[PDB]
Formats: structure tokens, C-alpha cells, sequence
């Protein structure tokens, strides 16, 4: 299977630089182009160029011409994307996506790169213990609170993958103090509260913090 | 983007066809391959038609792609909820020597059953009062359409410092969802006898209370 | 250069 793998999410001052990495796996990689695509917030698809791997010709859109350099390792089959002059109009998501049958037919998981003067703020994680009263019949609701983290994103898994059905993660506020904080919640069984264990998963790779948090009954 | 003009919205009742038209000029369209692209709410762009007609595996039939002349036009039968997306055109332009991208398509279904909405209220964790702070959380999901207002009151009178409420973001099983915050201090929150979040909803409320107790 | 530009139109060209 093609697969495309991305740097984590960061962190960048302005003025700053950052390079972006893409690892591709399953498929020759000097056989085939390279774009990368960046997505504003909200915002349509930005084609930002094309790097050929086997002789690492390179051509950039006309928007990010003086500021993108990619590059490429073949003997890693990783290609680079590195945006200098980092500006607070440059926080995006940032894609690569291998250029195959003459489009973008298999795209990376996508980069956060957020610009910012402030600085990166680990997530403290609190339980969302299920009451009693709060409950609804036979199901229950309970989940983790992930507050006051600089930047997006965080991401949310329960029992290390191994439980998906109910789950819920919410998508973060904002708050005047300039940090996220979100909450995510799967929905149980009532009676299996007691015997079955639920440990939230919370990564934020930008501060490189994970944090797995045990939720008790009430 | 802008030499591939797309539609800003398009729409139809669930079983129906909807149209995509994408617009450009023999520098684009009218000489080279035409992709198109979908991005599910909260997700990666994915290639959806390569090659102006041709579908990867995965993609389900009732989409097409053609193209004539200088413009590229996908289709959709038997829309359903789950093709609610972004959609993309894009094509590479040899006066500029750039793959473009057209602006983004959005597919709504219309006639979607009324959702009433859920609402779950979280009073601080114990951790979070041993840590000086106290936050309640107020989880609204499950409800359509995706405008939804929320009221906090302090036992019977409303607070308005410390709300922090998100915008309604549309779930994976279309529907929507939001999310409600009140900051307190942990003094705040064990003088009052009850707090309350109240979510308004196409004219009716839904309200959940929590107790210090 | 244009022979990338080139090299590219004539990959797009349908």
C-alpha cells in the first residue's frame, strides 16, 4: 500500500524557517512526482509545487516561488519542504501528495505548521468521570478534558486504539487567553463501568507530550 | 482558483443527481488531464476522478467525471448523507506552468431528518478542584440543523464571564456538534447550589443541571 | 528550466 508519511506538527516564530518531511513507502520512489499542497484555515487547496525525485528538478507556484525550497533524499525516500521568511499569513496545513496518474493520487496525513510569537504549551488532561444522573439507560458518557495547549492540534485515542465505537472528540475553542482546550467522550455501556478500563490517549506533538489518563467511575 | 472557476455550493434531495461544472480555458482544461478531489469534514483531501474520467478503487460509481471542451463536470447519483464534502477541481495550466485548483464545492443534502440535540454536562473533576481550577463542560451533539445557542446559569441567574462556546462543526455522521465551556474558580463553584447549561435549538431548549453536591 | 516546464507540459498534456 502507498503510504505517505508527514513530520509532526510545530511551532514557528516569524522570520523563522521550518522544513517539512514526507517519507514514502510502498511504491518506487524515483518513479513518480511530488507535489506539496497547503490549506489555510477554512480556506481551498494551494498548490505550492513539484520536486522530481530521480533528478530533483523542482518548480514552485508563483505565490511561494521566493520562499519554498524542496528538496529530497533518495536513499530514504523522503522528499523536504522548507518555507523560510516564516510569516503569520503561512499557519496552515501542509500536504505531500505523490503525483501519480498526472494528479495527486495518494496525499499524506498533513502538516499543522503554526506561526506564532507565543510560545508551545504541553495540555493538561483532567478526568470526565460519568455520573450517575448524567447517565441515559443503558449508556453512559465519559471522556477527558484537554486544557489550556499552544498550538492545535492534539489528538485523542482511547484504550491505545482499541475502542472507537462512541467516540467523540470535539473540536477545540479558542480562549482569551490564546490556548485550546477541548474534550472528548465515548459513550459506554452503563454496567460494564465497573470492570472495563478506559485510559484516554492524548498527544500533542507540537510540545512532543503524550499523556494517557486513566478515567475512573465516579 | 482562479482560472478554474467551480460553483461555491451545490445541492440536492438525498437520492438525486448533483453536478460539479468546473470552468477554465485551453491552457488548463482544454489540453491537459482533469483530477478531482474530496475532503470529508476533518479530513485529508483524497483523489476522487484522475484522467478526466477514471475512478481509483474505493471510489463507489455513482460518481463520474467527463470533460468537454474547456470545462470538466463531476457527478453524483444517489446523493447521500456521506457525500456532504468540499470537492476540488484541478488541472495543470501551461501558460503558467502551475497545477491549479478551483475553488472548493461544497455538497449539502437537503430534506435531512431533524435532529433534537443531545446535550451532556460534565461538572469539574475532583483533579481539576485539587489543581485551584474548575471548568464545566457542556457537550451538545447529535442535532440538525448545525445552529445551536447556549445559555449558563448560576443556580437561577445567567453568567456571562468565563463562556467560552465553540462553533457548530459538522460531526462524521453529518448531523453537528458543539461544545461549551465555563471557566470558575473552585470558590465559585462550591457556593452556588446549582449550575446550568440550556441549548436552544430550531425554538426549543434543552437543559442540564449539575450540583456541587 | 523550461525544460522541467516542458517536461511537465508534456506529462499534463491529455
Amino acid at each position: 500500500e502507498v503510504q505517505l508519511v508527514q513530520s509532526g506538527a510545530e511551532v514557528k516564530k516569524p522570520g523563522a524557517s521550518l522544513k517539512v518531511s514526507c517519507k514514502a513507502s510502498g511504491y518506487t520512489f524515483t518513479d513518480y512526482y511530488m507535489h506539496w499542497v497547503r490549506q489555510a484555515p477554512g480556506q481551498g487547496l494551494e498548490w505550492m509545487g513539484i520536486i522530481k525525485p530521480s533528478a530533483g528538478n523542482t518548480r514552485n507556484a508563483q505565490k511561494f516561488q521566493g520562499r519554498v525550497t524542496m528538496t529530497r533524499d533518495t536513499s530514504t525516500s523522503t522528499v523536504y519542504m522548507e518555507l523560510s521568511a516564516l510569516r503569520f499569513e503561512d499557519t496552515a496545513v501542509y500536504y505531500c501528495a505523490r503525483g501519480g496518474v498526472h494528479g495527486l493520487d495518494y496525499w499524506g496525513q498533513g502538516t499543522l505548521v503554526t506561526v506564532s510569537s507565543a510560545s508551545t504549551k504541553g495540555p493538561s488532561v483532567f478526568p470526565l468521570a460519568p455520573s450517575s444522573k448524567s447517565t441515559s439507560g443503558g449508556t453512559a458518557a465519559l471522556g477527558c478534558l484537554v486544557k489550556d495547549y499552544f498550538p492545535e492540534p492534539v489528538t485523542v485515542s482511547w484504550n491505545s486504539g482499541a475502542l472507537t465505537s462512541g467516540v467523540h472528540t470535539f473540536p477545540a475553542v479558542l480562549q482569551s487567553s490564546g490556548l485550546y482546550s477541548l474534550s472528548s467522550v465515548v459513550t459506554v455501556p452503563s454496567s460494564s463501568l465497573g470492570t472495563q478500563t478506559y485510559i484516554c490517549n492524548v498527544n500533542h506533538k507540537p510540545s512532543n507530550t503524550k499523556v494517557d489518563k486513566r478515567v475512573e467511575p465516579k | 482558483q482562479s482560472v478554474l472557476t467551480q460553483p461555491p455550493s451545490v445541492s440536492a434531495p438525498p437520492g438525486q443527481k448533483v453536478t460539479i461544472s468546473c470552468s477554465g480555458s485551453s491552457s488548463n482544461i482544454g489540453n491537459n488531464y482533469v483530477s478531482w478531489y474530496q475532503q470529508l469534514p476533518g479530513t485529508a483531501p483524497k483523489l476522487l476522478i484522475h484522467e478526466n474520467n477514471q475512478r481509483p478503487s474505493g471510489i463507489p460509481d455513482r460518481f463520474s467525471g467527463s470533460k468537454s471542451g474547456t470545462s470538466a463536470t463531476l457527478g453524483i447519483t444517489g446523493l447521500q448523507t456521506g457525500d456532504e464534502a468540499d470537492y476540488y477541481c484541478g488541472t495543470w495550466d501551461t501558460n503558467l506552468g502551475a497545477f491549479v485548483f478551483g475553488a472548493a464545492t461544497r455538497v449539502t443534502v437537503l430534506g435531512q431528518p431533524k435532529a433534537n440535540p443531545s446535550v451532556t454536562l460534565f461538572p469539574p473533576s475532583s483533579e481539576e478542584l485539587q489543581a485551584n481550577k474548575a471548568t464545566l463542560v457542556c457537550l451538545i451533539s447529535d442535532f440538525y440543523p448545525g445552529a445551536v445557542t447556549v445559555a449558563w446559569k448560576a443556580d437561577s441567574s445567567p453568567v456571562k464571564a468565563g463562556v467560552e462556546t465553540t462553533t457548530p462543526s459538522k460531526q462524521s455522521n453529518n448531523k453537528y456538534a458543539a461544545s461549551s465551556y465555563l471557566s470558575l474558580t473552585p470558590e465559585q463553584w462550591k457556593s452556588h447550589r446549582s449550575y446550568s447549561c440550556q441549548v436552544t435549538h430550531e425554538g426549543s431548549t434543552v437543559e442540564k443541571t449539575v450540583a456541587p453536591t | 528550466l523550461d525544460s522541467f516546464k516542458e517536461e511537465l507540459d508534456k506529462y499534463f498534456k491529455n
